[PDB]
């Protein structure tokens, strides 16, 4: 994932 | 320090120098100074021609007269400069050309004279035409060269269907293109209000959807000058003062060399 | 956070600094805030400009075209067994005006197709459910002459096969312009007349027009063979510009559009009557 | 490849930071939905295009 | 086969939606961007730009260059208003078509401070003092300088600095006003009066034009996107 | 855990503390529990108030409107080829009364659209499946004059395109009020009459009414061109307040509603007859 | 394309349901709350308040 | 971005703590379902709005 | 049953799409490749090859 | 078994590297979609099939 | 990256190397670039052959 | 995940 | 996962  | 001012400027390009003692600061369109095509934005692969001082200098166009009846004047770039010295030659000998511009509009009068000129620099200044016929304005008519074109207070439709004039019919309060003049201020501009200033100075970047293009087929910028407030003096109901437009190409470069383009202007 | 600047508490002033006075001749808009000319309190400002971002302003599906196509017996006179549409945002006024607040643009496009149909006549039996083919024909490709000629084989052209009653069809298209940005305005010509020309028709172009076909056409047909009874169908195309970027602001269109160019013809009088000293 | 971001919560239930999850199913970026998280900028290039930008408490013309 | 259950809203089409969809032209070599001058990131940037107000919409002046010109003179009746205008940025005929009014007509609700800038286009030898004002809603709209004085105002002195700005501070009951005309969300009145008078010397024109401009302060914001009444097409 | 307080074991009392006596004049409700006036045992209380939370009380889809629209041949007299509805919870009584137990509210709203249709006459052939357009028109936007005029282009207004037979359409709307809360009651006016007015119509307003359009309208049409045979359709709108917050409790409506305001006209007698000493 | 199988209840509408649905007005700048006096968290709070009984319902 | 919570189990099968999973698919918080986990409060602002709130075993009027 | 909501584009067929679909002949023993001379990886390779121009298209 | 790759982003929103996720649902590789990430090669076998390939600034015939 | 080769800046030439002359009889296509026969500037080439893969 |  |  890429939690921004 | 010393005594420097917003009002007093000197502009020097090539062998030409302009002095002005009554300016109202100067505008750089969209906050962008003219620059050359960078390698990472380049498209024609051939080594460009950069004429520098021979073309990037101040060409003064023919003076127009501002009177009580004047509805407005317009010019297109590069078209107005097509016959100006070596710039014109470079323009017509190459398929491609890009150039920025310093625009200096001049109009002096007296402490007792009155009036205000709106000076606008419009990207892609598409103008409206003559007829029932849409998109019909002819090349020779769309391109007045140094002479420029004029504005009108109202739309007179070119009626002669048999032999159509194929001209623009630019109505002043519609900025000659179907929008309202008051909103033209969103375009890069200055105002010459005679009580306040002699001139306008607008620096223009190359603006287009492409890094470079055919200067003969397409005009990038339009210069529109309109009387926001009419000329007036003492009681003399027929006053007339000159407006002089001087323009310099900046960071001019050309690609695609071959024989010269000779457009039919008749 | 994207909230706007908080209003600052500002008190009385007796000074040589005069924010209220300026000179519009310079070309600049005076950057004043209420605290520059009146006494203000402190306001912790929570409002935001989220709905006026370029993406938000254009993030909506707009009707750009109604393509009418018929399904009926192939007779020998001009019919609508298939139809073609030049892709443009200009056959409609609403989206055209929004995009035209800007000189140049860049975006991907979402096309959504709503398809409705009905019976033409009182009665000749009924119709089994129809499947519609929407073929994109890029400039250069063979255009259909007949509703079922070889062009509809679509071996390289993109086609959508829509089934009537199904959820409205949808596709996305990339930034397909020949330039680094779509020009909403082109002050120029596709050809220059030269002194050495034979007729002067040779160098004649439409003012402000760029390429002849520009983006190509959508060809629509009903793939079904005809029933005894005729069915008329309409394809409504909704386009949405997504992942948008725009350059050089322009004044909004103030008078009614007269075709693809900036031309005006009538109703050049947008402004109402109102007395100078009447609120 | 899941993408996680915070929603700007307008009306709040009687129940803090709330999230939403995004996953791109297609290879072509054109196929993607809109992020709608967009950066704002200075009006300056439009509101103050001056060579010598002057400060508001000073005379515009000097 | 994953067990799924279709919820309401299934197979609908919402004009306002945000969803992925198949790319019709896969692996297309996109033309890259170049740095074009003049990029806009938000519509409010356009509203922050000063545009000229059609202040004069009288019978023979409207839809003509003169709609932009207000006449000041050394012999005007000093008791009268120079101009009277309602603070309705999207609806009032004078404001509704400015770049501000136009952007606002694509939205339903507005909020924030506005600023009006006036330009004196008279001769340099002409002098004068003018009072420009703003009255928040709720009382009788000002008919005299005396009443106008009591509200938010700027006494403009004519001189080298040609122009004067009056800020209309955001003073409202509701957090956001409507772009349409409506007494519940009304914004008040703007008026102009002579503080002294226009004074010229001999051989000088005794009558001249004043131009006016409007734009939004940095606290201005808009919401609920809508279609504008300012454009349409016939059958 | 959300269970209620356990009952405590309480024994006999002979004391100077008197919980049973009080004075309602103070404005307070006496906080007594059974153990204050009777002998009680220990009860481990497991019951909970989960279903009476504000969210739970309103968490249900209520019918707020029946919009009727027809699809038929455009004749030249008043037809229903399209219809408009002012968005309100007040055209119906059931949800209106629940929301009106409170003075102020805040919530997001879920609209769910059930669409039914039928044939009007014995027979003129049949109809192919219909697609419905529900366009929201915010206060200020151009309203439709005709079922297919330019307004339906919906370039910025939100529209739903519903296909007949599909699962009922659904959207969510944010808290869109001009104030920090929706006022279910407004003891005031949108205008004040002033002594300096010309007619006295100028300052006249409806009592308790705020803005004229308040939230705008939903415009409904059948996108399909007409069949020979007429089809009548009805759109039932169900609204649900979600993520709800409410302020200042009010007494429930006791007599029948008489329009948008608190006015009453008849059946002002809600209470039955019952003898004072009759169980 | 993920293989799915529609279960019973599919495409139904339940008045009592709790599900997500598309926002018709995206990126809307919501007016923030202010602290209004008198907030209610549960209907039983109203039932804990003393109200006056119509004890005498004679003719 | 998956959200996990415990269900309040009413009727139990002959089989402890049971969970359910929530994921928000939309950027606008309005689009979200209801959490239904809600906090309760004091009736006091309604049942006892007194300046000097008095204790129930004492005289209401003193 | 996972709660799902059908988006636009559902049940359509796009000639340009890229999706998985059931294999009609499962567990088939595919004939392996051999190194054939002359493999092409991109159509532009063919355009880089000189071909002879029909320069003379007279009657 | 999720597969994650970078999209080649053509037109960019006013919001970097963007990804997409792929999962194969079928045992037979035939059932799979196309990766479209493909390697290019030398035209040489076609444009220069010479035994003694010569350098362009030298005479083709020597 | 799959972008094509950047054009190199190339200047004037007076030499014994003759890229312009060749012999198609060999069976080979002459591998010339614009910089071999004309003066060229530096172009950072971003175009790609992605849509013409088999 | 956010297990509450 | 196999992030490439
Ligand atoms: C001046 C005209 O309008 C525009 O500037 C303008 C208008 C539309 C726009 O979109 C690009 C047009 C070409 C697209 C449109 C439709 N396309 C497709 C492709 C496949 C299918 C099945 N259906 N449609 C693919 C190509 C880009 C620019
Ligand atoms: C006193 C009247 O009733 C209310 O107080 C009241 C009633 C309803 C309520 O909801 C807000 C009303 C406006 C909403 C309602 C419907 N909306 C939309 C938007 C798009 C579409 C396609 N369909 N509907 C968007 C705006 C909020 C308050
Ligand atoms: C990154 O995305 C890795 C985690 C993936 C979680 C499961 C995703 C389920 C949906 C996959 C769609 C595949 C589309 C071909
Ligand atoms: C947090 O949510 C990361 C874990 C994601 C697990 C797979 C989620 C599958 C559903 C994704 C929906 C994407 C909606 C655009
Ligand atoms: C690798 O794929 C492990 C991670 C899986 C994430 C959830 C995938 C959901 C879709 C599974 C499809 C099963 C097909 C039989």
């Amino acid at each position: 994932i890429s939690e921004v | 320090a010393c005594g420097y001012s917003d009002r007093v400027l000197q502009l020097t390009l090539g062998n030409s120098t302009i002095t002005t003692q009554e300016a109202a600061n100067s505008v750089v369109a969209y906050g962008r100074w003219p620059e050359f095509i960078r390698d990472d934005e380049a498209n024609p692969v051939d080594q460009p021609t950069e004429p520098d001082v021979a073309t990037c200098r101040f060409y003064t166009l023919d003076t127009v007269m501002w009177g009580k009846e004047s509805k407005g004047w317009w010019w297109k770039l590069p078209d107005a400069l097509r016959d100006m010295g070596l710039f014109g030659q470079n323009m017509y000998y190459h398929y491609l050309g890009r150039s920025g511009y310093t625009v200096h509009v001049q109009c002096n009068a007296s402490k007792f004279h009155q009036g205000a000129l709106g000076v606008f620099a419009i990207p892609e200044y598409c103008l409206a035409g003559d007829s029932d016929k849409q998109r019909y304005t002819s090349y020779a008519n769309a391109n007045p060269g140094e002479r420029g074109g004029k504005f009108y207070s109202q739309f007179n439709k070119d009626n002669a269907v048999t032999s159509p004039k194929r001209e623009f019919c630019p109505v002043d309060y519609l900025l000659g293109c179907g929008v309202l003049l008051g909103n033209a201020f969103v375009y890069p501009h200055q105002i010459i209000n005679l009580r306040t200033n002699n001139s306008a100075t607008i620096v223009l970047p190359y603006v287009n959807a492409l890094a470079i293009d055919s200067m003969v087929k397409h005009n990038n910028w339009g210069i529109a000058i309109l009387p926001l407030s009419p000329l007036d003096f003492a009681q003399d109901s027929s006053v007339e003062i000159p407006i002089t437009v001087t323009i310099a190409p900046m960071c001019s470069e050309f690609n695609g060399l071959r024989n010269v383009t000779a457009p039919k202007f008749q | 956070q994207d909230s706007l600047p908080d209003t600052k508490a500002s008190g009385p002033a007796h000074s040589k600094e005069v924010p209220a006075l300026t000179a519009v001749e310079t070309g600049a808009t005076n950057p004043l805030a209420p605290s520059d000319t009146v006494q203000t309190r402190h306001v912790v400002q929570r409002r935001s400009r989220s709905e006026s971002t370029i993406e938000s302003f254009f993030a909506r599906g707009a009707c750009v075209a109604i393509i009418e196509v018929d399904n009926e017996q192939p007779t020998t006179r001009a019919q609508k067994l298939f139809a073609m549409w030049r892709i443009t945002y200009k056959d409609t006024v609403q989206l055209r005006r929004k995009l035209e607040l800007f000189t140049y643009s860049r975006f991907d496009m979402e096309l959504t197709f709503v398809v409705t149909a009905n019976f033409t006549n009182a009665n000749n039996g009924h119709a089994l459910n129809q499947v519609y083919q929407i073929m994109y024909i890029p400039p250069g490709a063979p255009t259909p002459k007949s509703w079922d000629d070889y062009t509809w084989q679509t071996s390289s052209n993109p086609s959508i096969f829509y089934t009537y009653g199904a959820a409205p069809a949808r596709i996305s298209v990339p930034y397909v312009g020949l330039a680094n940005a779509y020009s909403h305005f082109y002050d120029g010509f596709a050809k220059v007349p030269l002194k050495t020309d034979a007729n002067d028709q040779i160098g004649d172009s439409l003012y402000s027009a760029m390429t002849v076909d520009d983006f190509g056409v959508l060809a629509v047909r009903v793939v079904n063979d005809h029933n005894p009874t005729k069915v008329t169908s309409k394809v409504r195309i909704y386009m949405k510009p997504k992942h948008v970027r725009v350059w050089c602001p322009r004044p909004p269109r103030a008078v009614p559009y007269y075709g693809p160019g900036v031309d005006y013809r009538n109703n050049l009088d947008p402004l109402s009557e109102k007395g100078l000293t009447t609120y | 490849g899941a993408q996680v971001s915070s929603q700007k919560v307008g009306a709040h239930e009687n129940s803090s930071t709330i999230n939403y999850t995004t996953i791109n199913y297609y290879k072509d970026s054109a196929s993607n939905a809109a992020s709608k998280q967009d950066y704002s900028q200075d009006p300056s290039k439009f509101t103050e295009p001056l060579k010598d930008v002057l400060i508001k408490t000073a005379p515009a013309l000097n | 086969g994953l067990p799924v259950l279709n919820t309401p809203g299934s197979n609908q089409y919402l004009t306002s939606d945000n969803h992925q969809s198949p790319c019709a032209i896969p692996e297309f070599d996109v033309t890259p961007p170049i740095d074009i001058p003049g990029e806009v990131k938000n519509m409010m940037e356009l509203a922050e730009i000063d545009t000229m107000i059609p202040l004069n919409l009288e019978s023979t002046k409207r839809n003509t260059m003169d709609m932009y010109r207000v006449t000041l003179s050394d012999s005007a009746d000093l008791s009268q208003p120079i101009l009277c205008l309602s603070l309705s940025p999207a609806f009032d005929p004078r404001l509704s078509h400015t770049m501000l009014g136009e952007v606002l007509n694509y939205y339903t609700h507005w909020a924030g401070s506005l600023k009006f800038t006036f330009l004196f286009c008279g001769s340099m030898m002409a002098t004068g003092k003018i009072l420009v004002a703003y009255a928040p809603p709720g009382a009788q709209p000002p008919t005299s300088r005396k009443e106008a004085m009591l509200g938010t105002h700027v006494i403009w002195d004519l001189g080298l600095q040609s122009s004067c700005t009056m800020v209309v501070p955001w003073i409202s009951n509701v957090t956001y006003r409507q772009t349409t005309q409506d007494s519940f969300t009304e914004g008040g009145y703007i008026s102009m009066f002579y503080q002294t008078r226009i004074v010229v010397p001999l051989s000088t024109p005794k009558s001249m034009s004043m131009l006016g401009f409007v734009s939004a302060c940095n606290d201005f914001s808009v919401r609920l996107l809508r279609d504008t009444t300012h454009i349409s097409q016939s059958a």
